[PDB]
């Protein structure tokens, strides 16, 4: 509820908005950042077939992405991230998937921003 | 009800007026759905930029909608409602964009609401 | 009404092909001038910097093109299409020019305006200007020679001092989807070109004489290139709506054909369980 | 009946040259309608410049129009409608403005009628 | 079967053409050529009520729309012109027309260039 | 059945960028209707190059139509064409008349009927 209840706003706006852009004249800064946000939320919401995501490692991914954390990503580079940071999570980070499990709840943000900073240095790009 | 002895001569020049504007709306709705708004002239502009305003400024913020969307409420009483279109009307409010004029009570909240786009 | 849904989706198909037609046939215009504003670049480079060196180079400020004045009053020359369809490109042009006299003028007098358009020229006579110089009509492949003469004309009204400053406003073209709205000042000559490289120049021509020949050659070349860029945006302009008309069109075509299939499945159904329920009956 | 043998190959020539007049008023109507009148070519505006004043041509003034009407009534002779619709298509009374042709019956009367208008 | 086969293909590009470029005059000489035969197609086509043409005139017609001689002539004299090369041939060149009742096959081409061709300098 | 799952991924990925390679030949048609070959960007240029021998490729020499034509026709296995179809596609023999790719079955037929020309 306190992660996602906005990634409509995201994702019914952005829907929308790139009808206008494409054959829009001009962007305003405002409109052109809306449209980078949106880009990584349609590539985070693709999937493939038979392979479902456990509800605490979704909770984390949608953190990310409605942090802002995620936007550093190249478009085509989130789909391999979900996939490492699932691992690195699984490898790792321990602790984060324990608390959501056990008390149905975010778990420390300043260790949560903390964890998610730490792997961005760990990933690497094209 | 919408009968000048009825509901009064003020909320009735408003009621009429407003009708007036969204009807040719529809009119030039099929002109506007291909061309875009190159072809229209003049008074057209003028007229759709009106009925912009018009049409979101009658979407509202309700109680029973707080299951949906975590905005609070707004009850907006006749005499601010009729006061409200007035000023769309004249043109008073031109200048404020469209995105600021939905899901709101009284007119002054637009104003707010634009602000914090500062747009 | 089944008989009305028929009209409109033969209606919407012929517009489909105008609106098709008028994207190649722009398209084809555009690339002759984009042709011809690469051709005339090298003209304008080897005019533009000589003549720039020779009045920047090896002496002073003594010519009323090059030395600033305080304003008495100013110009305008916009540059817009004759023919309408294109999408804002005469609008944005219009907003910028009247934004900028209205933001900061105080007086009618004050300012005059040149205008090259049909559309210009019909946006000053509603709202209220006047106009000093309306030229009109140009073919859509423009030639130095159509300008010489107007430009003659406005170096005339500069030149004798009727006006102290004068501003171009006109589009200038930068890629397939964006074109940029552009204000630039055409006199006094403020600043200039600096190629940095000069060779000695005859001594012989009075150096105010020699250049009452090259301000204004360099005048005349500077409005010239504003032409190539205008004319180069339009057409992209044009083709840039056609191609955003026609593919609404195409997809009102579909939705359409669907509501008139409806109908059609509509209409057999009832006049089967009429005929049936009086058979029924009987 | 309309054969060149039972009506004559000058009756016949006119008949069917008005009748590709008004067919092509019929598709053009169309991209007019949408588009705007302006954006056509010469040969285009030639059309519904005379297709227009066709139209309303074929227009008359009966006697049984008396009572709903006022004006008296006309009967037009065949020779006489020939060389009036010949006139129209190939553009002698052109300068005439179109209002002059409703619900009248020589074209001797339509030159008059336009006077009384100042034309 | 020879004859005919051009024009199936030309009358289908002038559909789909001129329903979008009639306007469009200063353009492109290729779709300025392809729409002038689309044009004289249409009234070699056209015909008068209770008069039938038989079918050795009917080849040589096509012949020279398809080979394009008719280029030069304007589109609207197509009709008269179209039952007069028909005086020409009857009084002139019966050799050419006897050959293709008899053989159902088509003459040799230098001879049949050489007919027309001359027709084309006695026209006006 | 086009899924990776079903063809297997090779055939998937040849098979995808062969549609991809043609639409763009496509889009270019109606530029090439207006105008000529050197006006497009050499980007283009190369799709259609590829893309002009892919349909002839893609036509075959059937059997059946041995009686009207003397040419003898050929049966190719999947595997066969899906290699031939890698091969122009990485561009391995686009140093060929055009004409060569027309009605012919494996790609080393091409390379022989090439050869046919000079």
């Amino acid at each position: 509820k306190k992660v996602a209840g906005t990634l409509r706003l995201d994702l019914a706006a952005y829907r929308e908005l790139e009808a206008f852009a494409q054959f829009g004249s001009d962007l305003d800064k405002a409109t052109q950042a809306k449209l980078a946000r949106g880009a990584r939320t349609v590539e985070v919401l693709k999937q493939d077939l038979h392979q479902p995501i456990p509800v605490e490692k979704q909770v984390l991914i949608i953190y990310a992405l409605t942090r802002g954390f995620l936007d550093d990503i190249p478009v085509e580079d989130v789909r391999r991230f979900e996939k490492e940071f699932y691992l690195f999570l699984d490898q790792n980070g321990q602790h984060l998937l324990e608390h959501i499990r056990t008390t149905k709840d975010l778990p420390n943000e300043d260790d949560l921003n903390k964890a998610i900073e730490a792997f961005k240095k760990t990933f690497v790009v094209s | 009800a919408l009968a000048p002895e009825i509901v009064g001569e003020e909320h009735y020049q408003v009621a009429r007026k407003v009708q007036q504007t969204l009807q040719r709306y529809k009119e030039l709705q099929d002109i506007i759905a291909i061309l875009g708004m190159d072809e229209l002239s003049d008074e057209d502009k003028l007229v759709v930029h009106r009925a912009r305003r018009i049409q979101f400024f009658l979407s509202q913020n309700f109680h029973v909608a707080e299951q949906f969307t975590g905005q609070p409420g707004s009850y907006v009483p006749v005499k601010e409602t009729v006061r409200g279109f007035k000023e769309i009307l004249e043109g008073k409010y031109d200048h404020l964009p469209e995105d600021a004029f939905r899901l709101v009570g009284r007119i002054e909240e637009v104003v707010e609401k634009a602000k914090a786009m500062g747009v | 009404s089944l008989r009305d849904i028929k009209t409109r989706i033969n209606a919407t198909k012929k517009t489909s092909q105008i609106t098709k037609a008028m994207e190649m046939v722009s398209t084809s215009k555009l690339n002759r001038a984009e042709q011809n504003a690469k051709s005339f670049v090298p003209y304008m480079e080897k005019i533009q910097e000589v003549v720039a060196n020779v009045a920047l180079g090896a002496g002073g400020a003594s010519h009323p093109m090059l030395v600033s004045r305080p304003v008495k009053k100013t110009g305008y020359l916009v540059i817009t299409s004759d023919r309408g369809l294109a999408g804002a490109y005469n609008s944005n042009v219009l907003r910028l020019v009247y934004q900028t006299i209205q933001k900061r003028h105080a007086c009618p007098d004050e300012y005059a305006i040149i205008v090259i358009g049909r559309v210009g020229l019909s946006f000053f006579r509603k709202r209220n200007m006047p106009v000093i110089l309306d030229i009109t009509r140009l073919p859509d492949q423009p030639s130095f020679a159509d300008i010489k003469e107007i430009a003659r004309k406005t170096v005339g009204l500069f030149a004798d001092g009727t006006f102290d400053e004068l501003y171009m406003y006109y589009n200038h073209y930068v890629s397939a989807i964006q074109q940029e709205v552009t204000e630039r000042k055409l006199l006094p000559l403020t600043d200039l070109a600096e190629n940095k490289q000069r060779t000695v120049y005859e001594f012989e021509p009075s150096q105010e004489e020699c250049l009452d020949v090259l301000l204004p050659q360099y005048a005349e070349s500077l409005i010239y290139g504003a032409l190539l860029d205008a004319k180069a945006s339009e057409h992209a302009a044009r083709m840039t709506a056609m191609k955003n008309a026609t593919d609404n069109a195409n997809e009102l075509i579909r939705t359409l054909t669907l509501s008139y299939n409806r109908a059609r499945q509509a209409a057999i159904t009832q006049e089967i369980t009429e005929i049936v329920a009086g058979a029924n009956a009987l």
